[PDB]
C-alpha cells in the first residue's frame, strides 16, 4: 500500500499538499531545491515521518451509522443540509444516490430534490415509518419504490448464508418433522389484519434486521472451533507472568583518566580532646582584617566574575536590519540543512554514498564561500560596525561545518591516502 | 473499633504487595495517550464533567511521566466525531503537548468513538520507532460501544505482531471487546482493563499508569545503545540554535558534531545522537533498586526501641507502629516508612550500617 | 483432577471443582445405589453436564453391570453441547489413563439435519426429505433398479456405501460430534441417518430428543434396540408436560378435510384402475388380511409404514381386520363415510366438548362403524398404500392425519377430550370451524418409560416445587431435595420493578396492553438499560402480538431511533432461519463489542436451548408475567381435569406455569461462577411470588428488592457493574467456593 519509503517519496501530490499546507516549508523547500538544487528525495528523506503522519491523517474514514434514524422531520420545514451527511446518505443508500444522479443533473435542483425526498413515501419506507396510502409522497422519488424493493430482494439474497448447527434454530425446529399437536395461540403467533393480510410490522422488523445485517457485513469487508468455543475457563489454571527478574553484580572500576597512621591520629585525637575540654572562645574567631581583606578580594572577584556571567541571562532583541536578519537566518537554516544531510551521508557509511558525500562537501564549501561573501557585504554595508556581530552570529554553524569538512578530509587521507 | 477495620484493610492491602520482584522493567519507553472527546464525556455526572477531569488528570499525567521517565517521547491523538485527530506528535518537550492539551481545554468534546481508526493511526505513528523503545498505549474510554469502519481483530493481530501493548482505563464499566484487547495484547493478563470507582480511584490509577512496566523474558531485546553526554556553555554572545534557528545566550554543545541545542534530554538534530545527563539515567534507579517493605513488630513482644529510629519521635502506644527494615534491623514510624518508601529511595539505617 | 468415591474412582477434566457438584454427585450415586428415581434441583450457574457425564462414565466402567446410558434433551443445540462435553471428557480420560478405552456413543436426529444426499438436501420440509429418501432408497426402488438397470430410479450412494461396509466398520470407536460426523460422512460418502439407525444397539450412551422418547411413532423404534436395564437421565425437562400433551393431541381444519377427500378419491380411482388391469395384487392383499397379517408381519425394515403407529404399543390392536373394511373398496368407502361423518360434525355453531365415548356412541348411532375398525384404520391404510404402490403420496398426507386421528380417538376414553369450535380465528372476517383432539392427562406417555426402566433420573435447574411434578404425574421418587447456592460473594442481582420512573406500576395484561403510559414506562427503562448496558441485553415479552403492537407504536414514537445510537436491535423472526441469522448477528455484535439487543418471546424459539454468557448474558428485560392465553377451552379442560384428579388449584397452576416459564427465560445468564448478571421483574404482581420462585434464585432476591422503581434499579445496576468491574483476591474463595483436590480431601475428612 501507500506506506513504503518509495510510496511516500512517490506521492508528489501529497508532498505538494503539505507543502501548500505549510509556509516555512515553501521557504525551506524553495531554498533547498529551487535555490540550492538539492535532490528533493533527500529533502523529503528526513521528513518521512511527517509525510506518513500527513498521509494517515488524510487517509482515515468514518464507520457506518443509521443516518436516516439521525434524520429528524423537524409549521414549516427549512432544509439545513450537511454535505458530509448527504454523501453518508448516498453511501448508505445507493438507490438514493442513483435517484440523485439521474434527476438532479437532468431535471431539477438539489434542494428541490431533497424537499421532494423528504416529501416522498420512499423516504418514510426507508426510515422507520409505516407506509400509508393517505400519504401521497413524491411521485418522482416514489417511482423508485419497486427498484428499492428488488434491491432489497437482491440484498437479502446476498445476505443469505449457511448457519452453524450449534446455534441453528432451524435445525432445532427441524428436530421432529412429524410434530402433530394443536394450532398455537393467536397471541403468541404473528398477528394479521382483519382480511388476513399482515399490517407489515414483520416487514419493518425484517427491514431493520436487514439494516443490522448490512452493518455487520459492511464491517465484514476486505479491509473444530467449537472445542475452543466450549472451553470452561473458570476451572483452569491462572496465568502467571514469565517476566524475568534482574540481579546486579557490582564491581566498578576505580576512578582513572602519603598514608595516615592510627598512632598519629590517636595522638592528635587525644590532644584535640584535651583542647576541647580545655577551652573554646567565640571572640578569637574575628580575623586580622588583612588576610580577611584578601578574602574580601577573592569574594568580590568571584562576585564580579559570576555577575558578568549573569549579565547575559522570540529570540534576543537585536539591532539588525530586518531583511539582512531574515537573510542570515535563512542562510543559517539552509546551512544547517546541508550539514544535517552531509552528516546523514557520512554516518551512513557506504561506497554508494561517496559521490553524495563529495557533492555535499562541495555544497558546504559553496556555503562557506557564500558566508564569506555575505561577510563582505555586511563589511561594506557597515564598515564593521556591527558586521562583527553578523560574523559572530554565523560563526558556530560555520565552525561546525568546517569541522565536518576537516573530518571528511582526514578520513579521505585515512582511506585513500 | 475503627482501628480493627483499618488493620484488616491494611492486611488485605499488603497481601497484594507481599511479593516484590526485581523484574526487568522498560526504561526506553514509548507512551501514547489517546483521548476521546465525545458525547459521553459531556456528562456532568462526576463534578464538574468527565472532560474537565480527564483534561486535568492528563496535565498531571504528562508532568509525572516526564518527571519520572524523561527518556521517552509522548504523543497524543484525540478522538472526536467519528474521527481520530492527531494533536501531539511524539516529542521530548512536554510543553508542546501541554499547549496542545490547553487547546483541547477550550474546544468542545462531541461525537462518537472509533477505536479501530484511533489504534490504526496510533500504530502508524508508532511505526518509525526503534527497537529498544517500548511501544505502549494508554486508552481512556467512556462509551460502552464503538462505531468502526471495519474489523478490529485484524488490528489486534497486527498490534500483537508489532509488539505494542495497551492498557485501557474505562469509565462506566467493563466492555468485553476492551477486555479482549487487554487480554490478547497482554499475554492473557487481566491486569490492564481497569475501571475506576471514583475520581480518587482515577487519580490512583493515573499514578499507577505513571510507573514503568516489567518486560517479558521471551520478548528479549537485550542490546547496547550509543550515548553521548554533551557540554553546556554560557556564552556572552547570543548564538543561533540548530533546532529552532534563533539566537541563544547559552545552550549545550554537541559532543560529537559540536552543534548546539536548546533543551535536554534530547537527541541531536545534527549528528543525530541522544544527549542526556547522568542524573536522567540515575533517575529510575529506585525502579532498578527496589525497596523492601517494613514490618510492624507486634505489640506483645519485647521491643528493641520505643521511639522512631529515623525521624526521632516517640512511638505511640494498643498496637505497635514500629515498621522494621529487616535489611537494617531498625524499626521506624509510619511517617518515615511512607517517606522512605515513596519520596526517599534509600534506607538511612542501611546507610549507617556498614556492609 | 481425579479422586475416589467410597468405591468409585472418578476423574474430572479440570483441577478445580465445586462443592455443590460434589453433593450432586453424592446424591446421584446414592440414587444409583438405591435404585429408582430421584429429583434434584441445582443452580444451573454451576457446571452440570460434565459432572453428571463423568459420574455415569465412571459408573459404567467401574461397575461390572456396565449398563448403558440414556440422556435426553430438547434441541439439537443441547445435543451438540452434550456431544462436545462428552468428547472433551473422554479425551481427558484417554490422556489420563494413557490409552483410549473402547467406547461408542452418538446422537439421534432427522434426515433434514442429516441426509447428505445433495438432491434431497435442497428441500425444506423434512417430511418431504424423508419421503424422497424413501422414494429412492426404500428397497423397492433398489429391487426395481436391480431387475431393470435401465429404470431411472436412482439410489443414494451414501446408502450404497453403508450397504458395502458393516456396522462396526461404519465408524471407529469413541464419540463424534455432528460436525465431526459431517466431515467423516463427507469423506466416506455415508448417510449419517442410516449410520445412527444402525448404531442404536452399540452405543454405550445414546442421546436423542425428548420427542424420540415420548412420541410412540418415533419412540417404538428407540424402544426396539434399547437395553432394558440401562441408565436413564433427564435434564431441564421441567416443561415436558407440554410435550406430553402434544404427543396425543390433534386438530382438524377445512383444507385438510378437502385434501383428505381428494386423496380418498385419487386412491379410489387408483384402486379401480388396479382392479381393472391386475386384480392379483388386490386379491393377494385381501387374502393376507383374511389371515390377518399386520404391518410388522408383511413389511420389512427397508420399507417403512406409511401411517406411522399413532398410539403407544401397549394399547395396539393385534387381531384380524374385519371383513367390512377388509376389501380395498370396502376400506375406501369406510374412510369416505368417516370423512362425511366428520363433515357433518364439522358444521356446528358454537363450542362443542364431549367425551370420546359419547362421540363413539353418536357415531355408531348415525353410521355403523365400530371401535375395532376405527382402530384398525391406520394399519389397514398403511397396508393398502404398500400394496397399491402409490408413492406419489401428496394427496394422502391428510389421509394419514385423519387415520391417525381416528385411531387415536378410538384408542382411549379417559383423560382425553374433543373440542369443536366454529371459529379457528375468533376475531377474523369469518369464523372457520375446527375439531381439536386433546389428551387431558400428561402422565400417559411416561408410563412406558417408568415401567420399562427403573434407573431413571429426573433433574433440572429450575424445577420448583419438587413435589408438584409427582403431583401432576403419577410417579414417585426415592428422594426429593434441592441445592443451595454456596456463593462466596454476590454475583447475580435480581430486581422487581413494581413501578415506573413516575412510581407508576406496570403489567402485561392484554386488556391494558395498549396503555400509552405503560408504553412510556416500558420504553423509558428500555432506553435507560440500553444506555447503561455494556455488551448484550435481551427482552422477553409474553406474546408476539404484544410485541408487534408495542414495537410498531414505539416505532411511531421513534424511540427505536434513539436506541439505534447505542446498540443493535434484533427481533425474533417467525422464520427460525432468519432468527438464526439474527442471533448470529447478535453474537458477532457482542463479539466486536459494538453491542446489540435481542427481542424474543418468553415461549419463543430462542428460549429453549440457547444460553448467554459473560457478554451475552449480562442483563435481561423480562416483560411482565408470561401468562398463557386465558380463554382457551383446552386450557380450561386441562384445569378441570387436573383439579379433579389431584385437587389442584387452577390459578395456582397457572401461576406455576408462568413462574416456570420465567425461570426458563432467566436461567440463561450465568454460565460460570465468573459470570454475573442482573434480573428484572417488570410487573407489579410478581411481589407475591418469591415464595413460588426457586430457592437459589430467590436467595439472592432480597426483601428490599421486592418492590423497586426505575431510579434505584438504575443506581443499583450501575453499582453492580462497578462492583463486578473489580478483581478479587483468591484467598477469599480458595476454600469456600473453588476447591482444589486437597480441599476436597479436607472436606471429605471433615465429613468423616
Ligand atoms: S440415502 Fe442417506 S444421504 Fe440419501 S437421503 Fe437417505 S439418509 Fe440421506
Ligand atoms: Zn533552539
Ligand atoms: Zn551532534
Ligand atoms: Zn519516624
Ligand atoms: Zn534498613
Amino acid at each position: 500500500d501507500s506506506l513504503s519509503k518509495e510510496k511516500l517519496l512517490t506521492n508528489l501530490k501529497l508532498q505538494q499538499s503539505l507543502l501548500k499546507g505549510n509556509k516555512v516549508l515553501m521557504k525551506v523547500f524553495q531554498e533547498t531545491v529551487i535555490n540550492a538544487g538539492l535532490p528533493p528525495s533527500e529533502f523529503w528523506s528526513t521528513r518521512i515521518p511527517l509525510l506518513r503522519a500527513f498521509a494517515l491523517s488524510t487517509s482515515q474514514k468514518v464507520g457506518p451509522y443509521n443516518v436516516l434514524s439521525t434524520i429528524k422531520p423537524v409549521n414549516k420545514v427549512n432544509v439545513n443540509l450537511s454535505r458530509e451527511k448527504i454523501l453518508n446518505i448516498f453511501e448508505n443508500y445507493p438507490i438514493v444516490k442513483k435517484a440523485y444522479t439521474d434527476n438532479v443533473p437532468k431535471n431539477f435542483k438539489e434542494p428541490e430534490f431533497w424537499a421532494r425526498f423528504f416529501s416522498s413515501k420512499l423516504f418514510r419506507k426507508l426510515r422507520g415509518e409505516k407506509i400509508m396510502q393517505n400519504d401521497r409522497g413524491d411521485v418522482i422519488i416514489d417511482r423508485y419504490l419497486t427498484l428499492d424493493q428488488e434491491f432489497d430482494r437482491k440484498d437479502d439474497d446476498m445476505l443469505l448464508h449457511p448457519v452453524k448447527k450449534i446455534i441453528d434454530l432451524d435445525g432445532n425446529i427441524q428436530d421432529d418433522p412429524v410434530v402433530r399437536g394443536n394450532r398455537p395461540d393467536f397471541t403468541m403467533q404473528p398477528g394479521v389484519d382483519i382480511n388476513g393480510n399482515s399490517d407489515g410490522t414483520v416487514d419493518i422488523l425484517k427491514g431493520m434486521n436487514r439494516l443490522s445485517e448490512k452493518m455487520i457485513m459492511a464491517l465484514k469487508n476486505e479491509y473444530n472451533d467449537e472445542r475452543n468455543e466450549l472451553k470452561i475457563d473458570d476451572l483452569n489454571e491462572s496465568y502467571k507472568t514469565n517476566y524475568a527478574i534482574i540481579h546486579l553484580k557490582r564491581n566498578a572500576h576505580e576512578k582513572t583518566t602519603l598514608k595516615v597512621s592510627n598512632q598519629q591520629m590517636l595522638q592528635q585525637l587525644s590532644l584535640v580532646m584535651d583542647n576541647l575540654i580545655n577551652k573554646l572562645d567565640l571572640n578569637q574567631v574575628v580575623p586580622n582584617n588583612e588576610v580577611s581583606n584578601k578574602i574580601n578580594k577573592r569574594v568580590i572577584t568571584a562576585i564580579k566574575i559570576n555577575a558578568k556571567q549573569a549579565k547575559h541571562n522570540l529570540e534576543v532583541k537585536s539591532t539588525l536590519p530586518i531583511d539582512l536578519l531574515e537573510s542570515c537566518r535563512m542562510l543559517h537554516t539552509t546551512c544547517c540543512e546541508f550539514l544535517k544531510h552531509f552528516y546523514i551521508h557520512f554516518q551512513s557509511g557506504e561506497q554508494k554514498q561517496a559521490s553524495t558525500v563529495k557533492k555535499l562537501y562541495n555544497h558546504l564549501k559553496d556555503c562557506i564561500e557564500k558566508l564569506n561573501e555575505l561577510f563582505q557585504d555586511v563589511l561594506n554595508g557597515d564598515g564593521e560596525s556591527m558586521s562583527n556581530t553578523c560574523t559572530a552570529y554565523l560563526k558556530p554553524v560555520l565552525n561546525s561545518i568546517t569541522l565536518a569538512t576537516h573530518k571528511y578530509d582526514e578520513y579521505f587521507n585515512e582511506y585513500n591516502n | 473499633a475503627s482501628l480493627v477495620a483499618s488493620i484488616v484493610e491494611a492486611r488485605k492491602k499488603r497481601t497484594a504487595k507481599k511479593n516484590i520482584t526485581p523484574y526487568q522493567r522498560g526504561i526506553i519507553r514509548s507512551l501514547i495517550l489517546t483521548l476521546d472527546c465525545s458525547e459521553a464525556m459531556l456528562e456532568k455526572d462526576l463534578r464538574p464533567n468527565r472532560h474537565a477531569m480527564i483534561i486535568q488528570y492528563a496535565i498531571d499525567f504528562v508532568h509525572e511521566f516526564f518527571d519520572q521517565n524523561p527518556i521517552s517521547q509522548m504523543g497524543i491523538i484525540i478522538m472526536r466525531n467519528g474521527l481520530a485527530q492527531l494533536v501531539s506528535q511524539v516529542s521530548g518537550n512536554p510543553q508542546d503537548h501541554i499547549d496542545a492539551l490547553k487547546s483541547i481545554r477550550k474546544q468542545e468534546p462531541k461525537g462518537n468513538p472509533s477505536l479501530q481508526n484511533a489504534l490504526e493511526m496510533a500504530r502508524g505513528l508508532l511505526l518509525p520507532v526503534p527497537a529498544h523503545c517500548t511501544r505502549e498505549v494508554l486508552i481512556v474510554f467512556g462509551s460502552l460501544s464503538t462505531t468502526d469502519p471495519g474489523d478490529i481483530h485484524q488490528t489486534i493481530d497486527s498490534l500483537v505482531s508489532e509488539k505494542i501493548r495497551v492498557k485501557v482505563l474505562g469509565l462506566s464499566a467493563q466492555v468485553a471487546i476492551c477486555k479482549e484487547l487487554c487480554k490478547a495484547t497482554n499475554y492473557g493478563d487481566e491486569s490492564f482493563y481497569k475501571i475506576l470507582l471514583d475520581e480518587t480511584h482515577l487519580k490512583e490509577l493515573f499514578n499507577e499508569a505513571v510507573t514503568p512496566l516489567p518486560v517479558n523474558k521471551i520478548n528479549k531485546g537485550f542490546t547496547l545503545v550509543k550515548m553521548g553526554f554533551p557540554t553546556r556553555i554560557f556564552e556572552d554572545t547570543p548564538t543561533f540554535c540548530s533546532c529552532h534557528s534563533k539566537l541563544v545566550y547559552g545552550g549545550y554543545f554537541c559532543p560529537n558534531c559540536h552543534s548546539k541545542v536548546c533543551s535536554l534530554p534530547t537527541v541531536c538534530p545534527c549528528c543525530d545522537l541522544m544527549l542526556i545527563l547522568s542524573t536522567h539515567l540515575a533517575r529510575s534507579y529506585h525502579h532498578l533498586m527496589p525497596l523492601k517493605t517494613f514490618a510492624e513488630v507486634p505489640t506483645t513482644e519485647k521491643f528493641r526501641s520505643e521511639d522512631c529510629f529515623s525521624c526521632q519521635s516517640r512511638f505511640p502506644i494498643l498496637t505497635s507502629s514500629r515498621y522494621r527494615c529487616e535489611d537494617c534491623k531498625q524499626e521506624f514510624c509510619v511517617d518515615c516508612d511512607v517517606f522512605i518508601h515513596e519520596i526517599l529511595h534509600n534506607c538511612p539505617g542501611c546507610e549507617s550500617k556498614p556492609v | 483432577m481425579k479422586f475416589y468415591i467410597d468405591d468409585l474412582p472418578v476423574l474430572f477434566p479440570y483441577p478445580k471443582i465445586y462443592p455443590e457438584q460434589y453433593n450432586y454427585m453424592c446424591d446421584i450415586k446414592k440414587t444409583l445405589d438405591v435404585g429408582g428415581n430421584s429429583i434434584l434441583e441445582m443452580p444451573s450457574g454451576t457446571g452440570k453436564t460434565v459432572s453428571l457425564l463423568s459420574l455415569t462414565i465412571a459408573y459404567q466402567m467401574h461397575y461390572p453391570e456396565h449398563r448403558k446410558i440414556i440422556y435426553c434433551s430438547r434441541t439439537m443445540s443441547e445435543i451438540e453441547k452434550a456431544l462436545v462435553e462428552l468428547e472433551n471428557l473422554m479425551d481427558y480420560r484417554t490422556k489420563e489413563l494413557g490409552y483410549q478405552e473402547d467406547f461408542r456413543g452418538l446422537g439421534l436426529t432427522s434426515r433434514k439435519n442429516l441426509c447428505l444426499h445433495p438432491e434431497v438436501s435442497k428441500e425444506r420440509k423434512g417430511t418431504v426429505v424423508d419421503e424422497k429418501c424413501r422414494r429412492m432408497t426404500n428397497g423397492q426402488a433398489k429391487r426395481k433398479l436391480e431387475e431393470d438397470p435401465e429404470a431411472n430410479v436412482e439410489l443414494c450412494e451414501y446408502h450404497e456405501n453403508l450397504y458395502n461396509i458393516e456396522v462396526e466398520d461404519y465408524l471407529p470407536k469413541g464419540v463424534f460430534s455432528f460436525e465431526k460426523l459431517l466431515k467423516y460422512c463427507e469423506e466416506k460418502t455415508l448417510c449419517p441417518y442410516f449410520i445412527v439407525r444402525r448404531m442404536i444397539s452399540l452405543c454405550n450412551i445414546i442421546i436423542y430428543s425428548y420427542h424420540y422418547l415420548l412420541d410412540p411413532k418415533i419412540a417404538e423404534r428407540v424402544s426396539n434396540e434399547v437395553s432394558k436395564d440401562s441408565i436413564v437421565i433427564f435434564d431441564e425437562a421441567h416443561n415436558i408436560d407440554n410435550v406430553c400433551i402434544e404427543s396425543l393431541s390433534l386438530d382438524l381444519t377445512t383444507d385438510a378435510l378437502r385434501r383428505a377427500t381428494r386423496g380418498a378419491n385419487a386412491l379410489d380411482e387408483r384402486i379401480s384402475e388396479v382392479r381393472k388391469v391386475d386384480s392379483q395384487k388386490l386379491q393377494d392383499e385381501y387374502e393376507k388380511l383374511v389371515q390377518g397379517l399386520h404391518s410388522a408381519d408383511i413389511l420389512t425394515d427397508q420399507e417403512e409404514p406409511f401411517v406411522e403407529t399413532p398410539v403407544l404399543p401397549q394399547d395396539l390392536l393385534t387381531e384380524a381386520i374385519p371383513g367390512n373394511i377388509r376389501r380395498a373398496e370396502h376400506f375406501v368407502s369406510f374412510l369416505k363415510r368417516l370423512i362425511e361423518y366428520l363433515k357433518t360434525r364439522m358444521k356446528v355453531l358454537h363450542v362443542i366438548s364431549e367425551t370420546p365415548k359419547s362421540f363413539l356412541q353418536h357415531l355408531k348411532q348415525l353410521t355403523f362403524i365400530e371401535r375395532k375398525p376405527l382402530r384398525f384404520c391406520s394399519e389397514r391404510l398403511s397396508l393398502l398404500v404398500r400394496t397399491l404402490e402409490v408413492t406419489e403420496v401428496e394427496d394422502f398426507t391428510a389421509l394419514k392425519d385423519i387415520a391417525t386421528f381416528a385411531t387415536l380417538i378410538s384408542t382411549y376414553e379417559e383423560g382425553f377430550l374433543l373440542i369443536i369450535e366454529p371459529y379457528e380465528i375468533e376475531n377474523a372476517a369469518v369464523p372457520n370451524p375446527i375439531m381439536r383432539f386433546t389428551c387431558l392427562d400428561a402422565s400417559i406417555a411416561i408410563k412406558p418409560v417408568f415401567e420399562r426402566f427403573s434407573s431413571v433420573i429426573i433433574t433440572s435447574g429450575t424445577i420448583s416445587p419438587l413435589d408438584m411434578y409427582p403431583r401432576m404425574l403419577n410417579f414417585k421418587t426415592v428422594l426429593q431435595k434441592s441445592y443451595a447456592m454456596t456463593l462466596a460473594k454476590k454475583s447475580f442481582l435480581p430486581m422487581i420493578i413494581t413501578k415506573g420512573s413516575d412510581q407508576v406500576a406496570i403489567s402485561s395484561r392484554f386488556e391494558i396492553r395498549n396503555d400509552p403510559s405503560i408504553v412510556r414506562n416500558y420504553g423509558s427503562m428500555l432506553v435507560e438499560f440500553a444506555k447503561i448496558t455494556p455488551d448484550g441485553m435481551v427482552v422477553f415479552f409474553p406474546s408476539y402480538l404484544y410485541m408487534e403492537s408495542i414495537v410498531s407504536m414505539w416505532q411511531t414514537m421513534g424511540i427505536l431511533d434513539e436506541v439505534w445510537k447505542h446498540k443493535l436491535i434484533l427481533v425474533e423472526t417467525p422464520d427460525a432461519q432468519e432468527t438464526s441469522l439474527a442471533l448470529e448477528t447478535y453474537r458477532k455484535a457482542c463479539s466486536n463489542g459494538r453491542g446489540a439487543i435481542l427481542l424474543s418471546v418468553a415461549r419463543g424459539k430462542v428460549s429453549e436451548g440457547i444460553d448467554f454468557d459473560h457478554q451475552y448474558g449480562r442483563t435481561v428485560l423480562m416483560i411482565g408475567i408470561p401468562f398463557q392465553y386465558t380463554e382457551s377451552r383446552i386450557l380450561k379442560a386441562r384445569l378441570e381435569f387436573m383439579r379433579e384428579n389431584y385437587r389442584i388449584r387452577e390459578n395456582d397452576f397457572l401461576s406455576f406455569d408462568a413462574m416456570r416459564h420465567a425461570a426458563q427465560c432467566l436461567g440463561r445468564v450465568l454460565r460460570g461462577k465468573d459470570d454475573y448478571g442482573v434480573m428484572v421483574l417488570a410487573d407489579r404482581r410478581f411481589s407475591r411470588k418469591r415464595s413460588q420462585l426457586p430457592k437459589w434464585i430467590a436467595q439472592g432476591l432480597s426483601d428490599a428488592d421486592l418492590n423497586l422503581s426505575t431510579d434505584m434499579a438504575i443506581s443499583n445496576t450501575k453499582q453492580f457493574l462497578r462492583t463486578m468491574a473489580q478483581p478479587t483476591d483468591p484467598k477469599d474463595q480458595e476454600g469456600v467456593s473453588v476447591w482444589s483436590y486437597e480441599d476436597l480431601i479436607k472436606h471429605q475428612n471433615s465429613r468423616k
